[PDB]
């Protein structure tokens, strides 16, 4: 209580990177699922089903 | 931090930073009272608890557009005596602007610069606004200019400045306004980006399909190409460019700091939905000579130096093969000299929209300034203009009088001939 | 028993980084919170080749993180694999060297250069036996160029026979970010050159390529691009961390590839590449790894190597195989083909066997190569240097922070005089 | 216009049909977004009805 400035500052920087790491793990699925997609990821197979 | 101060001098200032801010609150979730119902640290300086106050200074010797912000939406949101008013205007007098009230006006100016430095622990830049046509914008904007370079060494200054147009332009006397405020941005201005009106009403009519366009339009485009200029800092990208990168890659030598400035989508919603939007379609939108800001023909000149800032999702794969086929396009020329001329930034954020303005929802958009040699073009037209200005010397009463020599005219004069010398030789091949 | 000392160094190096430690821990069976979940004992056998004991029963890696921006450094903290680093390793600036060599190298570098000093030493002396230092950078940038060669240059004086392995990814033709990179990759690499023990040339131009012909990626990303660096950095001291048939530390490695003291920059494939869809039609044997271990089109670097003659090669095979056909398989290319090999090194290529494989493959291999080759990477940047520096372009943000212009001159001067020798062995 | 059917249900106006409040009818061109509505229409000079 008498050191409630030092408490404030230790949880502006924990609530930062409680931030950052959200926004890193939102991130990191989307670029996840963009990587996923390839020749194996169903690209095209209309266009061979209607050959 | 990274954290910017935004200056606004002049009628043109108050209006486009009305119209940056109402970006940059929206981009952030600021409602306009002030309250987040830290990205935003760059814009905006959390004071307290709960509470946002933007990091600008609104000043103008006319007081009639500062009150308009008082008494606007935006009442709670700017802190009051950040917004700096005068008793008169200088109203297209450089020599009023510089000499006789601008002497009283950027004391109280600095002082706020004085207290926001402080405030910021990091700084990085002076994103300063003005529009040489108006006495307010070139005089006290030449005499701001001035004094942030004795008084804040080597900082970098962003500098997007209103410039007359040759056909269209509102004014009698902006030939001397801007020839006068060509000395003193050349030497103290780090970055020196051009706006013209008139290509941002061709921009309007042609791709907006806004035939009427108003003050608004215009400013809502340039809010636009502002917040993608510094949206690496604010948010996470692939490529972030910083305020420093800037400099370092679009200036060759100090005394060329003029680029262009080209916004890639400008696309209505009924336009938006038949249009596939892809990075090599907007890339190739951004080199148009037509969707420039500033009225030039970049065919004219050569490409010196250039800078993508790209937006939303954009893999970084597609930009380079947007890229390679930018170097191949034998329309577009590049400096011999510069072999690669690319500096290339991408952000994930895309940008928000406004309600209420004209741009419509795209995933992706494209920022591109660049350096050219085609900007000669700029400052010749405006030479020949205040040539037959100071050859039987009129209006020369209006400054004479108050507080400037007779010499100065002239000392500009060749000033701004160097400047048409000097990028004349250096785009030359050797 | 021998350790491993790694620096990242930019946002190129803290990104790459990233890929490699969530590789290597999930190979060695680290969790990211710290502990161990590995099913082999052989796993728990060599911790100390890349991470320190601590108390508790947790593995920190030895990685020193570094560059002049915060803001890279809270992405490879925040993400998966990030909170195993000691939170003191994340040695930081604020200002940023913003694309410049000159700002990363002499002005604001120097500075934090005396903070990383104190984290490398204290590491460094932590161990019992340097087997060397492992520093992955940019050339392109600014920020692991000026900071990331000034760091080589301070710790070879203090540690001269320690070996020195660096991954730098060089600027390209094609794909440019910067404006400024010839300025920022001659001044690095004329700083390389008597630093250095050995390189592993890396660019970005070859990492897309592969991406989309082989791997069949139709978005290929950065994180894309950081697992194929990532991979190679595990095999390059993978018989390090595990027994083998033969094995191989990096000063194997350093005495075979190394001909003569100045030629110690090499390109680098990884062989079991094949794409998802590709991938059941791929019978999984030592022939079908080694003709895609010299193919052309899986190397990682810029430099096509039938343009010139290999030097030197090498071999850095992972998984259970036979050693007869293994090295059978190296010298049956050797006289397929012997114009691409020179003439007066028989038995060019090295071989190494390491019988753990990867996770996820059963068999798989790393390629190092010493070809006269990568002079072309090397002429490209000069010849986009010396365009630059005749109208002295982009000079001002160089020599306004300290510098002549004859350091230009002496940068190019061992350039010309590094492609000078590639060319004479090529003859 | 086109006649209504026989037996039609003589349909109630469209304001309190679709629940219109005393307030909305009374400042529908007092709000912020009705009046950028009217100034883009208005910047439209003969495409607002395209
Ligand atoms: N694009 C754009 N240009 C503006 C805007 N407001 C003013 N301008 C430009 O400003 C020029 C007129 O000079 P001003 O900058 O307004 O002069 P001032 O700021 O009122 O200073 P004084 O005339 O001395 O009082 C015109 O030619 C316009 O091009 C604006 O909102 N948007
Ligand atoms: N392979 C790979 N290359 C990268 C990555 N991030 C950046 N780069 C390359 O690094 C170059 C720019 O380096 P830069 O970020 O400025 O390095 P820094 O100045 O040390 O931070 C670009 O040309 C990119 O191609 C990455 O995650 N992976
Ligand atoms: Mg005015
Ligand atoms: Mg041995």
């Amino acid at each position: 209580d008498f050191l409630t400035y030092q408490g404030a500052d230790r949880d502006q920087r924990a609530r930062q990177r409680q931030a950052v790491a959200v926004r890193t793990t939102a991130r990191s699925e989307v670029e996840a699922k963009l990587s996923g997609l390839d020749d194996a990821s169903g690209l095209d197979d209309g266009r061979l089903q209607v050959a | 931090m990274r954290e910017v101060i935004s200056i606004h001098i002049g009628q043109a200032g108050i209006q486009v930073g009305n119209a940056c801010w109402e970006l940059y609150c929206l981009e952030h979730g600021i409602q306009p009272d002030g309250q987040m119902p830290d990205a935003f640290n760059t814009f905006f300086s959390e004071t307290g608890a709960g509470k946002h106050v933007p990091r600008c200074i609104f000043l103008d010797l006319e007081p009639t557009v500062v009150d308009e912000v008082r008494t606007g939406t935006y009442r709670q949101l700017f802190h009051p005596e950040q917004l700096i008013s005068g008793k008169e205007d200088a109203a297209n007098n450089f020599a009023r602007g510089h000499y006789t009230i601008g002497k009283e006006i950027v004391d109280l100016a600095l002082d706020r610069i004085r207290k926001l430095a402080d405030n910021c622990t990091g700084l990085q830049g002076f994103l300063v606004f003005n529009a040489v046509g108006g006495g307010t914008g070139s005089g006290l904007g030449s005499l701001l200019l001035e004094r942030l370079s004795v008084d804040y060494g080597k900082k970098s200054k962003l500098g997007f400045t209103v410039y007359p147009s040759p056909q269209v332009s509102t004014a009698v006397v902006e030939p001397y306004n801007s020839v006068l405020s060509t000395h003193s941005l050349l030497e103290h201005t780090d970055v020196a980006v051009m706006l013209d009106n008139e290509a941002i009403y061709d921009i309007c009519r042609r791709s907006l399909d806004i035939e009427r366009p108003t003050y608004t339009n215009l400013n809502r485009l340039i809010a636009q190409v502002i917040s993608s200029l510094t949206a690496s800092l604010r948010f996470d990208g692939a490529l972030n460019v910083d305020i420093t990168e800037f400099q370092t890659n679009l200036v060759p030598y100090p005394r060329i700091h003029f680029m262009l400035s080209s916004y890639a989508p400008i696309i209505s919603a009924e336009k938006a939905y038949h249009e596939q939007l892809s990075v090599a379609e907007i890339t190739n939108a951004a080199f148009e000579p037509a969707s420039m800001m500033v009225k030039c023909d970049p065919r004219h000149g050569k490409y010196m130096a250039c800078c993508l800032m790209y937006r939303g999702d954009v893999v970084p794969k597609d930009v380079n093969a947007s890229v390679a086929t930018i170097k191949t396009k034998r329309t577009i020329q590049f400096v011999d000299w510069c072999p690669t001329g690319f500096k290339c930034g991408i952000n994930y954020q895309p940008p928000t929209v406004v309600p209420g303005g004209d741009l419509a929802k795209v995933q992706r958009a494209v920022c591109m300034i660049s350096n050219s040699t085609a900007i000669g073009e700029i400052f010749s037209r405006l030479d020949h203009k205040f040539d037959l200005m100071y050859a039987k010397r009129a209006f020369v009463h209006w400054y004479v009088g108050e507080g400037m020599e007779e010499g100065e005219f002239s000392e500009a004069r060749e000033d701004l001939a160097a400047l048409e010398k000097d990028f004349e030789e250096v785009g030359a091949e050797s | 028993m021998r350790e491993i000392v790694h620096i990242q160094g930019g946002q190129c190096g803290n990104q790459i980084g990233a890929k490699f430690w969530e590789v290597v821990s999930d190979e060695h069976g680290i969790d990211p919170t710290g502990t161990y979940h590995g099913d082999s004992d052989l796993q728990l056998e060599r911790i100390n080749v890349y991470f320190n004991e601590a108390t508790g029963g947790r593995y920190v890696p030895r990685a020193i993180l570094m560059d002049l921006e915060p803001g890279t450094m809270d992405s490879v903290r925040s993400g998966p694999y990030g909170q195993i680093f000691r939170p003191d390793n994340f040695v930081f600036g604020q200002t940023g060297a913003g694309n410049n060599w000159a700002k990363g190298h002499y002005t604001e570098g120097a500075e934090l250069i005396d903070s990383v000093l104190d984290v490398v030493r204290k590491e460094a002396e932590s161990c019992d036996c340097l087997q060397g230092f492992q520093v992955c950078h940019s050339l392109g940038g600014g920020t692991g160029s000026g900071m990331g060669t000034l760091l080589i240059s301070k710790i070879r004086e203090e540690y001269p026979d320690r070996m020195m392995l660096t991954f730098s990814v060089v600027p390209s033709p094609k794909v440019s970010d910067t404006v400024v990179e010839p300025y920022n990759a001659t001044l690095s690499v004329h700083q390389l050159v008597e630093n250095a023990d050995e390189c592993m040339v890396l660019d970005n131009e070859a990492l897309y390529d592969i991406c989309f012909r082989t791997l069949k990626l139709t978005t290929p990303t950065f994180g894309d691009l950081n697992h194929l660096i990532s991979a190679v950095m595990s095999g390059i001291t993978c018989c390090l961390r595990f027994p083998g048939q033969l094995n191989a530390d990096l000063r194997k490695l350093a005495v075979n590839l190394i001909p003569f003291p100045r030629l110690h920059f090499f390109m680098v494939g990884f062989t079991p590449l094949t794409s998802r869809g590709s991938q059941q039609y791929r019978a999984l044997t030592v022939p079908e790894l080694t003709q895609q271990m010299w193919d052309a089109k899986n190397m990682m670097c810029a430099a096509d190597p039938r343009h010139g003659r290999y030097l030197t090669a090498s071999a850095l095979f992972r998984g259970r195989m036979s050693t007869k056909e293994v090295d059978e398989q190296m010298l049956n290319v050797q006289n397929k083909n012997s114009s691409y090999f020179v003439e007066w090194i028989p038995n060019n290529v090295k071989s190494s066997v390491c019988d753990i494989p990867p996770k996820g493959l059963k068999m798989s291999a790393t390629f190092i190569g010493n070809s006269t080759a990568i002079q072309e990477m090397f002429k490209r940047v000069s010849e986009q240097f010396t365009a630059m520096f005749r109208r002295k372009a982009f000079l001002h943000w160089y020599t306004g922070e300290g510098m002549d212009e004859m350091e230009f001159t002496e940068a190019e001067s061992n350039m010309n005089d590094l492609v000078s020798e590639y060319q004479q062995y090529q003859d | 216009q086109p006649q209504q059917p026989d037996g039609a249900p003589a349909t109630v106006p469209l304001a309190q049909s679709l629940g219109l409040t005393q307030d909305e009818v009374a400042g529908a061109l007092s709000h912020p977004m009705v009046h950028e509505l009217a100034r883009s229409l208005y910047g439209k000079a003969s495409g607002a009805t395209s």
